[PDB]
């Protein structure tokens, strides 16, 4: 079963919101994928902001919109054709 | 006060396309955060939930069905408008139309309309036991207990149902009024 | 796309019990999540909203709560305006209904009385039959006497013996 990353962080100096989270070594290259949904005013589906890739960092300027909305994260881990669980990330609101 | 309704066809043939409209008074889709949405429903099964359209226009689809659906709001008349393409006999239900609860962080549907029921078939009106389209009045001696009207099922495209009792008949699309 | 499963389609109940509904989420939906009512013919009423605010005018009998992916709704003392179908829905992302759950009322266990004509399965009890071209219709509990019916020699088999009443 492959491994879940951690300490899903969102950041953001200015509007420039990037995501940072952290894993653990492997002898293979783990890939990551993350996601941000908005909700509040709207409730959209999960949409993918970095799809496969192997930086523990992910920005996603062009997924906010609407500052009345709250955005929330959720990132899981690939190693070969295996998945990992989802780690979900607590609430975003103002810069 | 706060209104919906649903028009429909009523009775549409495969292949063609489906014109759903749902009218309503009592609140504005141009304020900030409204919304209003489709869900139908077949006989004695649940619910489904087919698109959504907010006050910016930005629309909703499941995912399912988004290839035949879209979804249009106007107004300058107040409707929301619902389309349906290559129309199939398991579309048959019915549907709604029901708007978001105005307050932040809720998207429950608190205002719905009645209903429309489409019925998707190739027929025609056909005029104790019983033709096209439902409904049908199976009365006894003109009026109570002890009497089992049953559910239509359909055979070759055609309802059939039975009455028992321990018989009026009627028929509205085709004003067949058999007094048995 | 997220999914609600509500089980079963149907729970057998008496009037005056408590009644809790199991509405099980696949991820979770962060208490958005909405209760609906519906009786035969009519538009659903929505009950509660975020998991647990009741909407206005509904009685105090009923309940909700949960969180992460488990929600259930309660009723503390069943009454017959309470006797509907239940579907919970999930409104985090977009929306998704669950299957519903729709409250039976139990009742002793009656014999169908068959009558054939050149074949009727009346008012029984527990709901479950099996019959032995031909085309069958089932009717609602009755609200005068709980009991069912279903439209079809004839034969069945129900619990109430084991012989199967052939007619």
């Amino acid at each position: 079963s492959v491994p879940t990353p951690t300490n899903v962080t969102i950041e953001s100096y200015n509007m420039n919101p990037i995501v940072y989270w952290e894993y653990q070594i492997m002898p293979q290259v783990p890939v990551f994928t993350v996601e941000v949904k908005n909700y509040g005013v709207k409730n959209s589906e999960w949409i993918d902001a970095c799809i496969n890739i192997s930086h523990h960092y992910c920005n996603i300027s062009d997924h906010v919109g609407d500052p009345s909305n709250s955005l929330w994260v959720r990132v899981k881990a690939r190693v070969g054709q295996k998945e990992s669980a989802y780690a979900k990330s607590e609430e975003f609101a103002v810069s | 006060a706060v209104k919906l309704q649903e028009s429909g066809p009523g009775i549409l043939k495969p292949s063609q396309t489906l014109s759903l409209t749902c009218s309503f008074s009592g609140f504005s889709l141009t304020t900030y955060g409204m919304g209003v949405g489709w869900i139908r429903q077949s006989s004695g099964k649940g619910l489904e939930w087919l698109a959504h359209i907010w006050w910016d226009d930005d629309k909703y689809y499941n995912p399912s069905l988004k290839s035949r659906l879209t979804i249009s709001k106007d107004t300058s008349r107040n409707q929301v408008f619902l389309k349906i393409t290559s129309v199939a006999t398991a579309d048959t239900a019915t549907y709604y139309c029901a708007r978001r609860a105005p307050f932040y962080g809720n998207h429950a549907m608190d205002y719905w309309g009645q209903g429309t029921t489409v019925t998707v078939s190739s027929a025609k009106t056909t005029p104790c036991l019983v033709y096209f389209p439902e409904p049908v009045t199976v009365t006894w001696n003109s009026g109570s207990s002890g009497v089992h009207t049953f559910p239509a099922v359909l055979q070759s495209d055609l309802y059939t149902l039975s009455s028992s009792v321990t018989c009026n008949v009627a028929h509205p699309a085709s004003s067949t009024k058999v007094d048995k | 796309s997220v999914e609600m499963t509500q089980s079963p389609s149907s729970f057998s109940v008496s009037l005056g019990d408590r009644v809790t509904i199991t509405c099980k989420a696949s991820e979770d939906i962060y208490n958005r999540l909405a209760w609906y009512q519906q009786k035969p013919g009519n538009a659903p009423r929505l009950l509660i909203s975020g998991a647990t605010s009741l909407e206005t005018e509904v009685p105090s009998r009923f309940s909700g709560s949960g969180s992460g992916k488990d929600y259930t709704l309660s009723i503390t003392s069943l009454q017959t305006e309470d006797v509907a179908t239940y579907y919970c829905q999930q409104y985090w992302s977009t929306w998704t209904f669950g299957g519903g759950t729709k409250l039976e009322i139990k009742r002793a266990d009656a014999a169908p009385t068959v009558s054939i004509f050149p074949c009727f399965l009346n008012n029984f009890y527990p709901k479950d039959i099996n019959v032995k071209g031909v085309l069958n219709s089932w009717t609602d509990q009755d609200s005068k006497d709980s009991t069912y019916s279903m439209s079809s020699t004839c034969e069945a088999t129900h619990k109430t013996s084991t012989s199967p009443i052939v007619k």
